[PDB]
Formats: structure tokens, C-alpha cells, sequence
């Protein structure tokens, strides 16, 4: 049973819709509210150095075994989590609000959590934009021979645009998984290693930690400074695990959508 | 064909005397709440019509029966089949209060669904129609209350749907804008599509409609054109307003006869 | 004494063509935005009155001049001295849409300020006045749109302030509730306090008011009782509505003569 | 200049007002929204064990030098921070919203951030209520001879009802300290020792860490299991520092209020 074709055709017919009113909430919240704007690089750069000051001062030595990894290891990974902590939560509560102001129109409601994620995608293109200015002070200048990450960038889109259907459609019917993912986004700072080296453990519990697909993309952005220009084949046994958990979430997310699509109006 | 297939429509959102669901429940999903209907066994035909008024007392909600026909609430029991109908009227709704007048036109015209070349052809008429000239490049939170309604009518009129449903304004506007507004609504009457109008202004619904329902607590008490129903509707109110035989002695009984009208 | 000391009142919230403040600014707190007045040099007296209507065109906002007198906006230049005035009318505002009818009475009656023994004496009349009987123990998000306004008028009437200010409803209600509503507003006319009423319904403001302002873009064009002003106000509209000499050829000039009326 | 008398008299005249509509937001948010209620002990008890699992597994031994302190040391302190992270932020944004629905009434606006704090005070009396059920499994049964903390409980009221005037009145005029305290509440997990033992440091930087008054109250609730029945005189040199920083915040909070009280309507 392929009902997910009906969801994916709606995003094809509305690709101008998903872009044009994407940046309106970016204009609504980041601007037209206060004084001098773009705290969203000022706020995490303060917020990064707090986590270094407590965790670099337990790992003063004992850094990852390359010559470079330091803070360099850390903030190359911490780009991803800023697009998780305030992009999974507000995607979930995007359908609690505003359905009164959406159901009185005629356009498919499946697109309604998908643009607010892409509204937070431009957080990267100011934050991940200013990491090159840091990374032009490395021993390499830019490593132009390998910064090839559009594919690993596209994973964060594909994972979150799929996962915010199980947590958006099923959010409105119960209003309790909002409390769940408010803690489940918390446990995904430590269940995945944004901070330490997971090589403190044998090959069972270490290998059974990357069942979380989010750790795969962190290996992508940390390989924005390595040189592994064929980073599929060294871990090809579970890079197909990544592209099967996204298609499992997307099919199951479509199935839970269409079995409730015309009912969440008394919620 | 015949423009509605409305048959035996019932709708119930039920009463919860205490806090929300699983207030006392177990693994069995059944709850213990008091039943309350809102619509009961509604069946009528519109035979391509021109226009149908809806009147009564707003204890019967009256917007429930509207947006059922707009296809945005699911009925509990009964089937309705129309056409490519309208989202009813998006007056004063969907306007974000942080964006300018150029922006919120691109909101709502995209929310209703129009291509990128259609919103530029439809652009300069709307600014010409609203007459808010300098304030078009200023966000809505600076506007007065009569200018949001001035603007919100201007976008959500160029729809060309099949079946319109109007709330209880029909000319929200201002003086010397309602004259533009009523002439705009004469186009839909001229074009001959169906319009479901709801009001409490008896003088306007006499001046605008041809057929008319009359709803009482979910029960359709009578449905003809205009000529006998509204005076009998006025016969009910003049009966009700005068004394209606001592509103404690009989109208408390009347509601209890009508709370008995929640069932056999 | 004389019930207002309104003198030379001006108010300006200024134009920002781009995003919000410090859009281009430095350590010097001055900004670069375009000036815009909304009120200019208003001075009148109310001499204990009975009632003053306010009419015009809602391009002049008209609620600015109201809630100045309610003492909730600061004027830029000018002094106003009244009394222990009213918060104007809390219709359809302050009602949380998560609490029942017993609850939201305890909200708004406490928000207006009444002791714990006063809210129990004032309690059963309000339920008797609203007539929503079974729904009083159910939160407001279940109500229809005509029942919130049914409820919100019932609390925010028993105020006993000194100087009332009314928005543009005066009987929001329903048919066969407006008859209760207009008789309730006759008490304030009987008691003899001051009431500042705003409308666009010419027929109601003739039927209710004794004195009347007329405001145009912040400029008080004339102020008498009723008898000459409103027909001259109707003389302005019938001049304006008919052709007003080719609305592109002169009314575009007229607004530019009135944009010249933003200054000398 | 004593303008703060005018603020404090308003709270005396409205003590029934501050209690009766306190629990309405408690009724509004915790109830009448979803299914089975009181996540606000279910959510932090999951949220406590995450911070133990990463920090107790660096302090597996090496615990505080009493015979008991363990997790026992930790969750006795973590009661305080739950009344900070979601009680300083929502107190600050309490005047961004709802002024349109408040200024159209007649009651003093100084009370308007003070009840929403007390609406979060009943979070204690379900969470701190269920810590005794844990603490009836200690070697002591309850230590009835010293659980005397109403005074140390009253500090958290007095600090937060005072601090949420500098961050509520001055919030609306700029709309930028909301972004500041969104990070300043973050830095007050590590600037104060909710987690480790601060005796890894000589008497200069260790003593200049308790300038934060919040660390004093954490010494109160951790002394809910010690037996120091005269815990003033051993640290009387800076328990008067606590009662002078609250009176400095309350006077300066009143001064910034009344110089702007009739102006925040165009914000």
C-alpha cells in the first residue's frame, strides 16, 4: 500500500509555496520584533563556549587522536544540534496552533510542518556560513579538495521533513508526545556523541549506539575537515541503514497522516 | 447536480463536566461524559438555487451547519456531496500581524492557491480597492480595527469558487466603502452561483436572499423561499419578546421542552 | 469639574519603512524614520454632559481619541484631567479560552477589581442575564461566536465607573437579547454619567446621543449637539459618495490636500 | 528615595488577587489541554536521570565526603533548578503577551509577573512533595529534628519575585534581554554547582563563586539532610549578602518599573 505518493506529489505541486512563505516566519520572528537582529549566531556562539568550558576542562589533553581535534572537533559537530533542539520542537507544535487559520483555506496541510523546518534551515546558512571564517585559520586553508557535503546536508532535510509527520500529525490527536519530544530532544545530546569520543567501549555497545541515524550526519560534518573523499564505502554497511530509516519514517508518517487528515479540527 | 446532497445530518461534540479526556479512564478507551447533540437529521436540497439565508437564534450555533457545507468539519452521520466548493470567507483571519500589506496579500492569495503569475496580475487592483495608500508598506499591527477588515475583505473576495458561504457581515468596511462592497457582492448574484448567507439583520436578508432556512436547536423548522417564513419567524420573536407568558413560568419550561427536544 | 480638561492633544506613532528600531542606528539613540501624526491640537470640554457621539471615517482611527480619555495611552503633548474614569468596555477581551463560565466570571470581575464578597453577590444575576444555562460549566472554546459576546457583555457592564467609553457595538448580543441590552444601557443614560459612544450607524447615534464630535484625520471639524452636524456630516458623505468630482481627478488631490493637512 | 513602598503596598492590597488567579494558569496549561495530567513530575524525573547517567559516571567514586552523598546529593539540589529554568523565562515574557488584555482593565500591573511565578511555585509542592517518599528510604527515616526549611524556601520566592521586575519591565521596552536571559538561565547551571563539588580550587576562586545568590539556597536544600540546625552562624558573613542583594534588586526593580509604568503600550 503506497499512500505516500499522495503526500510527495503535494510537495512537488507546491515547491514555490514551500519557499515563498518559508522566509515569512523568518521575517516574522527574527525580524520585526526587536532591535538589532540575528541573535541566532550571537546566541549559539555564547552557548557553544559554555559547553566547551566544562567539557574541554575534563578533556584538556586526551583529545581525538588526529593532530587537530579540539574545540575544532566540537563546533564542527555542534552545527547539527542547533538545527535539532529548536527545529524538532517548533515543528511539532506547528499544528497545535494555526489550524483555525489554515483549515479555513484550501491547500494541503501536509506542507504545514515542512516549511517551518526550512524556515529554520536558513539558520545553517548564517551559522554554518560563519564556520569557514573560523576554518580559514586551520593548518589547511579550506581543504577545497574535500568540503563536499551537499549530500550530507540533504540528510538533515530528509530526516527532519520525514520525522515531523509522526510528531506533527500524531501530536494534535493526543497532545502528549509534545511533552515526550520535549524530553526526547534532550536525551539526543548524550545518546549521540556530540561531546566525547565513543571509543571507550568494545564493539558491541559502541556499535549499538549508531542505530540513532543522527550520529551518521555528525560523522559527515566532522568529515568536513578529514579528507575521506569516498566516505561511503568505509561505512557502507549502515549508510544504507540511514536511507532505510528515512523511508520507513516517511511511509509510516504518511500512513498516520491520511488516516487522520480530515479529523483534527476538534483538537 | 441539485447543488447539495444534504441528508440526515447529525453532529455531536459532547459534554465534559470536568477536565479533559482520560479524566477517569483506564486502558479501555471509553470515557464517561454527558451526551450533547448539535445537529439532528438535516436533509435539504439546493437545486442550483441562487441564494439561501439562514436565521434563527445563535443558541443553535449556525456556523456548524455552514462549515459542514464548506467541507471542513466531518459529520458524525450523513453524507454531503457538492462540487469544488469554497473555503467560506477568510475575513479577518489568516492575517499575520507582523507583515506589511504587500506581504499579507502574498500570504492569503497563496493560502487560497494561485500561481506566481496570477498574484501579480491580481496585485494592483487590491491596493486600488482598499484605499489605504501610504499604509500598504507598513505591518498590520499599526492599522486601526477598521482597516484590517478593510484589507481582509479585499483579498478574500477574488476567489471564483463554486459555493460561497458568508458570515454575518456582508459589508464590514465603513461608510462609503460598503457601497463598493455591496456592489461587489452583486457580481456573485449576477453570476448565479450559490451563496449561503447567515445573519441576524432581517432587513438585509430580505433585501438579498431568495430562499431561506430556519434552524432551531439543530431542527429545521420549515424551509421555503422568503415570503411566509421570515414573518412567521417574526411571529415567533414577537411572541417571544412581548412576554412569551412569563419567562420563568413558561420559557424555563420552553427550554426544558427543548432540552426534551434533544431526544425523543 | 467640566468632566474633561482636554487641551491641545497631539499623538504620533511614526513610520518605519523598513524593519524595527536600530535598523540603521549607532550609539546615538536617534533613528531615521518618517514622521506621522495621528492627532493634532484637540481641545474640548464636556461640562458634565450626558453623552457624546464620535463619527467620521476610520482612516482617523477614532479609538486613539477614546482610550486617551480612558487614560491608557500617553499623549505626546497636552494634558487631560478627568476623574476616576472607566477602563472603556472589556467586550470580547480578557476571556481565556480554556476556562469555564464560572471561572471567567472570576477572571474579569477580579481584573476590574471587586472584593471576594462582592463577586458572590454579583454572581447569580450574571448567569440569569446571559441565559446560556447548561454551558456555564463548560470552557469557552466550545461556545459559538454569538455566545462569547453574549457572555462578555454580561460581566463588563456592572462596573459603576464615572466616564464610560463604548466601542462600535452597543448591542452585540442577538435578536431578543438586544432588547435586554438596550434597556441596560438606558440605566447609564438615566443615571446621568458621561458616555463617549463611537459608531458608524447614523441611525443609532441619532437615537442615543445628545452632543457629538466629528473628527477628520486628527482635526476636529466642528462640534455641536446633533441637530446640524450629522446632516452636515451626511452632506459630506453624499458629496463624497455621489461622484465627489471624479475620485481620481479630485479625491486623489483631496487626500493630497489632506496629506498637506498633516502639517502647515 | 523610596518608591518601592508603592510597589509593596500593591501586593498587600491584592493578596487574594495574587492567589485566586494564580492557579488559573495552572489550570489553563497543566490541565484542560491533553490526557492524563501532571507531566511536571513525570518530565523532570526522566530529566534528572539523564544528568546522573553522564555525571555520576565520571564521579562513580569520589563522591562528597559524607557517607550518604550520591544521587542523594544531586536530586536534593536539582529541586531548585526546575523552579528556575521554566520560571525565569516565562516570567520575563509574561508582559510581552497579554498587555492588550490587561491595560483595558484597572488593577496594578506590578502584580502581573508575580503570580505566574507562584503559579510555578506549586510545581515544588508536587515535586518537592515527592522527594520525601524517596527520602524515607535513607539511613535516617525523615530527620524530623531538622527539616526546617520554610526560611530557605522563602528565599526562592523573595529572589524570583524581585528579579522578575528587572527582567519583566525592562523586557518590554527593548525585547532583547529576553534573548539574554534565555542564555543567562543556561549559564546558571554551571556557574553554580548543581553538579560537582567546588572543593577543587583554592579559597579565592572558590569563595568568588558564591557571589551568585542562587548557590546559597542550594546549600539550604542540601542541608535538608545534614543536621546543621543553626545554619546561619557558620556562614553569617554572607547570609546577609543574600538579604542585601534581594533588597538591591527590589529597589532597583521598583525604580525601573515606575519610570516606565505608563508607557509600555506601544511595545
Amino acid at each position: 500500500m503506497r499512500s505516500a505518493v499522495t503526500v510527495l506529489m503535494e510537495h512537488i505541486r507546491n515547491l514555490y509555496l514551500i519557499r515563498r512563505l518559508s522566509l515569512f516566519e523568518l521575517k516574522s520572528d527574527n525580524s520585526n520584533q526587536y532591535l538589532g537582529i540575528l541573535w541566532e549566531i550571537i546566541n549559539p556562539m555564547i552557548q557553544i563556549a559554555i559547553y566547551w568550558f566544562v567539557f574541554g576542562y575534563g578533556i584538556r589533553g586526551r583529545h581525538p587522536v588526529g593532530h587537530i581535534p579540539f574545540i575544532l572537533w566540537m563546533l564542527a559537530g555542534m552545527t547539527v544540534w542547533f538545527f535539532v533542539n529548536q527545529a524538532v520542537l517548533q515543528a511539532s507544535k506547528s499544528v497545535y496552533t494555526r489550524i483555525r487559520m489554515v483549515a479555513q483555506m484550501n491547500f494541503p496541510i501536509s506542507v504545514i510542518p515542512t516549511y517551518v523546518i526550512t524556515a529554520k534551515f536558513y539558520q545553517h546558512l548564517m551559522l554554518l556560513a560563519v564556520i569557514f571564517i573560523i576554518f580559514q585559520f586551520t593548518p589547511y586553508h579550506v581543504s577545497v579538495y574535500l568540503v563536499q557535503l551537499p549530500y550530507y546536508m540533504f540528510g538533515l532535510l530528509a530526516l527532519l521533513v520525514s520525522f515531523s509527520l509522526i510528531t506533527s500529525t500524531l501530536a494534535t490527536v493526543v497532545r502528549d508526545v509534545q511533552m515526550i519530544v520535549q524530553s526526547l530532544v534532550r536525551i539526543l545530546l548524550y545518546l549521540t556523541p556530540l561531546l566525547w569520543d565513543p571509543s571507550h567501549l568494545p564493539h558491541l555497545v559502541q556499535v549499538i549506539m549508531r542505530l540513532n541515524p543522527l550520529y551518521y550526519i555528525v560523522e559527515g560534518y566532522r568529515s568536513a575537515l578529514l579528507g575521506t573523499s569516498w566516505y561511503l564505502v568505509d561505512h557502507a554497511s549502515y549508510t544504507v541503514y540511514f536511507w532505510v530509516v528515512v523511508i520507513l519514517f516517511f511511509v509510516f508518517g504518511s500512513m498516520v497522516h491520511l488516516k487522520f487528515r480530515a479529523h483534527f479540527v476538534d483538537y | 447536480e441539485h447543488a447539495v446532497i444534504v441528508e440526515n445530518v447529525t453532529k455531536k461534540y459532547k459534554l465534559f463536566k470536568r477536565t479533559s479526556e482520560r479524566l477517569l479512564d483506564m486502558i479501555l478507551p471509553g470515557g464517561y461524559g454527558e451526551d450533547f447533540y448539535a445537529l439532528r437529521n438535516v436533509s435539504f436540497t439546493a437545486d442550483k438555487g441562487d441564494v439561501i439565508g439562514i436565521v434563527g437564534v445563535n443558541g443553535s450555533g449556525k456556523s456548524t451547519l455552514s462549515n459542514i457545507i464548506a467541507g471542513i468539519l466531518p459529520p458524525t452521520s450523513g453524507t454531503i456531496k457538492i462540487d469544488g466548493q469554497a473555503s467560506l470567507i477568510a475575513i479577518s483571519s489568516g492575517l499575520n500581524n507582523q507583515l506589511t500589506g504587500r506581504e499579507n496579500i502574498e500570504l492569503k492569495c497563496l493560502m487560497l492557491g494561485f500561481s506566481k503569475k496570477q498574484i501579480r496580475a491580481m496585485e494592483p487592483d487590491i491596493i486600488e480597492f482598499a484605499d489605504i495608500g501610504k499604509f500598504i508598506d507598513q505591518p498590520v499591527k499599526t492599522y486601526s480595527s477598521g482597516m484590517k477588515s478593510r484589507l481582509g475583505f479585499a483579498i478574500s473576495v477574488n476567489i471564483d469558487p463554486d459555493v460561497l458561504v458568508i458570515d454575518e457581515a456582508l459589508s464590514v468596511g465603513d461608510q462609503t466603502f460598503a457601497d463598493k462592497c455591496l456592489d461587489k457582492m452583486n457580481e456573485f448574484k449576477e453570476r448565479g452561483k450559490t451563496i449561503f448567507f447567515i445573519s441576524h439583520s432581517i432587513g438585509q436578508v430580505k433585501s438579498f436572499c431568495e430562499k431561506a432556512l430556519w434552524l432551531e436547536y439543530g431542527e429545521v423548522r420549515g424551509y421555503g423561499t422568503v415570503a411566509e417564513i421570515i414573518p412567521q419567524y417574526e411571529k415567533f420573536l414577537k411572541e417571544y419578546r412581548a412576554m412569551s407568558d412569563k419567562e420563568k413560568r413558561q420559557y424555563k419550561e420552553r427550554v426544558m421542552r427543548k432540552q426534551q427536544g434533544e431526544f425523543l
